[PDB]
């Protein structure tokens, strides 16, 4: 009952915590990802 | 004269608006009563964010709980919610207050008898015997078969006019007397027999 | 022979469930959350807003009764009360202007 | 049991689906797109400087 | 999702014996055998037949699709390609051949908008469309992208046949593509945004919530791309979506509506929303009804706080400074408007309209002859509004300047001067 209902709640809370962590990662990974793309554009111009 | 005419027109418009405003407020009174009841339930009963629902426990008649909880769950389901309300039972060592079901005529005698107190959920109810015992004893103190007829006739008019009486208000003593019309009639019949 | 009943009414239909229960009425309300006062509590802040709306509606009804009237909803009632108050104020101002002009007319006629 | 165990799972299912699948998924996805646009703008400034650089050369 | 499953069921239930069709000539034999082998690929998984998870079964399916015009075979095949692509159990090798070579992704564009419009979407639609555009960026085998948008418009026209599927597939594909800004531009060309806006504005029930999310997830994508946002700003029901948000029971739906609204706030846009649509009052009610995450409620309050910041910008104090500190009097939209003067009367009072007295001195002596004409306009408005000010203006040197202006050339200066005289005059005698 109450314990059974608590299992669903903690699970939803964990999913939201994962979503929060993932958001920070998407922004951070992006800064490295297109820094190389900018260099590739510079290379295309150099060629 | 122009200012008086303008004031009269404004007052007439205000009265015309208030004619429908009062009609709306008639139902708004019941709406506010329902809102106050919901507010009292919210402030008195807690809720679980984890359950995302209002939860709690309270006393309810078993016969009533046989259908009332199911009806509430069905209404909640019909309210377009993802799931209806629960109907689970609860147990505790505390003894909840309870009241025996009151009939249309037995209500007055039951209320008169209950002025001494209450009992357990299904404990002794002296009202059952006293509903006739009090007429069976008060008759002796006023036994005269020329006045009991008058008392019954006076009670009879109250019973007949009950349809209009239930709507129109009356004096506080008159209202208290009209509240026990059936009991008065029974006592008058017993007095006539006595 | 009553007994305890424990249930959960989802927030998606908590108000609807409460209204349906109050249509007939079977179980008395509990008192667990009452210790938190009208200050927030479970929904006492919402209860506070509902009480303010009810007070506005009561003021409107009292004004209508004083006017001899015959007896989103809260917002509409407040708007109607404001309109009636404005109409009454306009009528009072016009009556005062009429009284002042009548007094001036009487004084000028006597002069 | 019976109605109780039925309602308990139903409320739990609603909690898991709405609070997490419907909302948590949206939180991660919406933030990612906003971040993707933010990085692209940061890259554009470097590209403009590089474009200004090739023209100067 | 549930919408995709209902379609995907209709196709995989009905069986199609390719080999018989081939013998009758509608395809050559290699194709029918190849499609039968693709169905056996799930069975071989069990038997460890690494060849079932092949890519080499792919080639005939590509061939078969373009050549055939018989809807039954290409639909049954498309479903089986679709199911394979996303699965990690089976049809891993499948995804490789497509991804390496843009030629299959051009063959996919011929397959797109082919067969029954309902049949093609149920079989695959968004499942393989997105990746094909990624594999071939042009996706013109974007004239082909425009043809795909026309096919989406045709699916929208048949909203009744598959609302919980055909519309859902289009919404999911648009959201998946809108992740890339160029693919969002393709979505901007595609129509049906207004239909989603009408669906967003009014919710039938939980059933509306099923695509509710997607329709406005696209609105979040539209917030990302300004061009789609301009079309959305023109599109109606944006205000209606806010009105539903006021009546929305679900906290998440209101929070989702706020995000888009949060991103679209501008000095102009805040003005339209506040004046006409009465956004702040609904926003104040939403702020009062805090629900779910406090941060989500705080974001709504921050959006309201941002609108209030726009309101300060809207109430610019530059006009008062331009008249005195700059010393240049030009007509502008609020100096020919009565409302501004009504709020400016009180600000002047510092020693009997001391700012107005300095302005009256500026009217009496001004660096520019042109300024005197607009100055007379400005004075007139305050005096009409303030009867006591009008009598003071006649006493003030501004009336002396008006008398000189009355005895002066230039029609516009004389008009304004005459209006100034009359303003003082109405008040002197009652």
């Amino acid at each position: 009952g109450i314990q059974q209902l608590l299992a669903a709640e903690q699970e939803a809370q964990h999913i939201v915590a994962a979503a929060r962590n993932a958001k920070m990662a998407r922004l951070r990974q992006a800064k490295e990802e297109a820094e190389r793309e900018i260099a590739e554009h510079r290379a295309q111009v150099e060629r | 004269s122009e200012l008086k005419t303008t004031l009269d027109a404004g007052l007439l418009h205000r009265g015309n608006l208030l004619q429908t405003i009062g009609d709306q407020f008639e139902q708004w009174n019941l709406l506010v009563k329902r809102e106050k009841s919901i507010y009292h339930t919210l402030n008195m009963l807690s809720l679980d964010v984890t359950k995302k629902c209002l939860v709690g426990e309270g006393w309810s008649p078993v016969f009533a709980t046989k259908q009332i909880q199911d009806a509430l769950e069905r209404a909640a389901f019909d309210s377009n919610s993802q799931v209806g309300a629960i109907f689970q039972v609860l147990h505790t060592k505390e003894s909840p207050p309870t009241y025996f079901r009151t009939n249309k005529f037995t209500s007055a005698f039951q209320e008169i008898v209950d002025a001494y107190g209450v009992a357990k959920y299904r404990e002794a109810n002296p009202g059952v015997f006293t509903i006739v015992t009090f007429p069976f004893l008060f008759a002796v103190m006023f036994g005269d078969w020329g006045h009991g007829i008058c008392l019954l006739l006076g009670t009879l008019v109250l019973i007949v006019r009950e349809k209009k009486l239930a709507s129109q208000k009356l004096d506080d003593i008159t209202d208290m007397t009209f509240g026990g019309r059936y009991v008065i009639l029974m006592m008058a019949l017993f007095s006539i027999y006595t | 022979p009553m007994q305890l009943v424990q249930i959960i009414i989802p927030i998606e239909s908590a108000h609807l469930t409460v209204s349906y229960l109050g249509e007939l009425g079977l179980l008395q309300f509990k008192d667990l959350n009452s210790e938190k006062s009208p200050f927030q509590r479970t929904y006492a802040a919402q209860i506070k807003k509902c009480a303010e709306m009810a007070r506005k509606l009561r003021f409107f009804k009292e004004q209508m009764l004083k006017a001899g009237i015959l007896s989103d909803l809260e917002v509409k009632l407040g708007d109607l009360e404001a309109e009636l108050v404005e109409i009454n104020a306009n009528g009072d101002k016009l009556q005062r202007a009429h009284s002042e002009l009548v007094e001036y007319k009487l004084v000028l006629q006597k002069a | 049991n019976d109605a109780d165990v039925s309602k308990q799972i139903q409320q739990m299912v609603r909690f898991i689906r709405q609070e997490a699948e419907e909302k948590a998924n949206e939180i991660s996805v919406s933030a990612e797109e906003e971040f993707n646009i933010e990085k692209l703008q940061l890259v554009e400034a470097e590209k403009k400087k590089i474009r200004q650089e090739y023209e100067r050369k | 999702m549930d919408h995709a499953e209902l379609t995907t069921e209709q196709v995989l239930k009905r069986d199609i014996p390719w080999e018989t069709y081939m013998t009758t000539k509608l395809i050559s034999g290699t194709g029918l055998q190849l499609l039968r082998r693709y169905d056996n690929r799930s069975e071989s998984h069990r038997a460890q037949l690494l060849d079932d998870d092949g890519p080499s079964y792919v080639r005939v399916f590509v061939s078969i699709l373009r050549d055939i015009y018989k809807e039954e075979t290409v639909e049954y095949v498309l479903a089986l390609i679709d199911e394979m692509l996303t699965a990690n159990p089976k049809r891993a090798r499948l995804f490789h051949d497509k991804s390496l070579a843009s030629e299959d992704t051009y063959e996919p564009f011929l397959r797109l908008l082919w067969k029954g419009n309902w049949f093609i979407q149920e079989k695959s639609c968004k499942i393989l469309a997105s990746i094909v555009s990624a594999r071939p960026k042009p996706q013109d085998r974007i004239d082909d992208v425009l043809k795909l948008l026309v096919e989406w418009l045709c699916a929208q026209l048949k909203k009744p046949s598959h609302p919980s599927r055909g519309v859902p597939v289009a919404i999911n594909c648009l959201a998946a593509l809108l992740k890339e800004p160029m693919v969002r531009s393709s979505f901007v060309q595609a129509d049906g945004v207004k239909l989603l806006t009408p669906l967003i504005s009014p919710a039938s029930t939980q059933q509306s919530i099923q695509l509710l999310y997607e329709t406005c997830l696209c609105v979040w994508l539209l917030s990302y791309y300004e061009p789609a946002v301009e079309y959305l700003a023109t599109t109606r029901t944006l205000p209606r979506l806010i009105d539903v948000v006021k009546s929305s029971t679900k906290e998440k739906v209101v929070r989702v509506v706020v995000l888009i609204l949060r991103n679209l706030l501008p000095k102009g846009n805040f003005a339209a929303q506040m004046i006409d649509l009465g956004l702040p009052q609904v926003v104040q009610s939403l702020k009062a009804q805090a629900w779910s995450d406090e941060d989500l409620l705080e974001g709504l309050n921050q959006l309201e706080e941002g609108l209030k910041d726009n309101i300060k910008r809207l109430s610019s104090f530059d006009k008062y400074k331009q008249e005195v500190l700059l010393g240049h009097l030009d007509w502008s939209p609020m100096h020919k408007d009565p409302l501004f003067w009504r709020d400016n009367i009180t600000n002047f009072e510092e020693n009997d309209f001391q700012i107005l007295r300095v302005l009256l001195t500026i009217l009496d002596t001004s660096s520019d002859p042109r300024a005197l004409a607009v100055a007379c306009f400005d004075l007139s408005q305050f005096i009409q509004y303030h009867p006591a000010g009008r009598v003071i203006v006649t006493d003030l040197k501004a009336k002396e300047r008006v008398m000189k202006l009355m005895n002066h050339e230039n029609t516009e200066v004389t008009k304004s001067a005459l209006l100034c005289i009359q303003r003082l005059f109405l008040g002197a005698k009652y």
